[PDB]
């Protein structure tokens, strides 16, 4: 009985995760939509190619804030590892068997 | 245990008797017809390892059921099969966890198992319970949630 | 305090990752080009955006997890 355990388990991978990975397709068309290039003549080209690179600053900004939240979690991480290690406080049998037994090792 | 008792079980008759051949070999001229230090350092270096004595002696702890701090077949066999994801676990973790408070009790693997649609005995939830619990405490920790699922 | 050094931190950090932009010389074709470059640029950065939040939200909790480990052994 265990061993259906196993089974299912490896269903659950085989899972969720995937569904979740999907419902990640319908967010991303949901930030960065398409591109609109026809009909832009020259200096229209100049101005947007200067919106998107201050966009481009803009967007680095956001990313580096939510990066100073995850390396400061890192650090609250770390100290409570250690503080709870502190509560809590070769060769193959294939190998071996060829070794050992030469031809006579065909099953294992 | 269970995972390697599981693999011991589906060994056929002509794998457990090459195996029986190989622990001939180690056990030659012991004096109990088991696996001390002496026997396992003898053929690691004969294999051309050079263990330590106490990665020797870990070797043994390892696969010892018996307290004897020897290797007998039946030992030996788990020994051999041992020589041969966790985010995904944690997410999952959590939705037991219901009161979240970082482990997994008697109420909430009930609800959980209820929730499966199968029927559930009494039987069924205390050797789970006990199945996942290693320390005892009723409760079913991350890392024992880890050894649960593997 | 505290404060104004992760704001110079900040500052320092992202004018060193930022790029010069120099298309005075690019004609039309070249223009669409260095926008669609652009785009693709804003987008990598917003798919780290991520890989920045999904990462935050599993850590707090292997931080709320670890709190009740420590008041539960304390
Ligand atoms: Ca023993
Ligand atoms: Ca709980
Ligand atoms: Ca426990």
């Amino acid at each position: 009985l265990k061993t259906l355990m196993l089974q299912i388990a490896k269903q659950e991978m085989e899972r969720e995760a995937e569904e979740r990975r999907g419902e990640k397709g319908r967010v991303l068309r949901t930030r960065c939509q398409p591109l609109e290039l026809d009909g832009l003549g020259f200096e229209e080209l100049q101005d947007l190619c200067r919106q998107l690179h201050a966009r481009v600053d803009k967007v680095d900004e956001e990313r580096y804030d939510v990066e100073a939240k995850v390396t400061k979690n890192i650090t609250e991480i770390a100290d409570l590892t250690q503080k709870i290690y502190d509560l809590r406080g070769r060769i193959s049998a294939d190998a071996m068997m060829q070794a050992l037994l030469g031809t006579r090792a065909k099953e294992s | 245990d269970d995972i390697y008792k599981a693999a011991v079980e589906q060994l056929t008759e002509e794998q457990k008797n090459e195996f029986k051949a190989a622990f001939d070999i180690f056990v030659l001229g012991a004096e109990d017809g088991c696996i001390s230090t002496k026997e396992l350092g003898k053929v690691m270096r004969m294999l051309g390892q050079n263990p330590t004595p106490e990665e020797l002696q870990e070797m043994i702890d390892e696969v010892d059921e018996d307290g004897s701090g020897t290797v007998d077949f039946d030992e030996f066999l788990v020994m051999m099969v041992r020589c041969m994801s966790e985010e995904e676990l944690s997410d999952l973790f959590r939705m037991f966890d219901k009161n979240a408070d970082g482990y997994i009790d008697l109420d909430e693997l009930k609800m959980m198992l209820q929730a499966t649609g199968e029927t559930i005995t009494e039987d069924d939830i205390e050797e789970l319970m006990k199945d996942g619990d290693k320390n005892n405490d009723g409760r079913i920790d991350y890392d024992e949630f880890l050894e649960f699922m593997k | 305090g505290k404060r104004q050094t992760e704001r110079e931190k900040k500052k320092k950090i992202l004018a060193e990752r930022r790029k010069a932009l120099a298309i005075d010389h690019l004609n039309e074709d070249q223009l669409r080009e260095k926008a669609k470059e652009l785009w693709q640029s804003i987008h990598n950065l917003e798919a780290e955006k991520f890989d920045l939040q999904e990462k935050f939200k599993q850590q707090k909790y292997e931080i709320n997890v670890l709190r009740n480990r420590i008041n539960d052994n304390q």
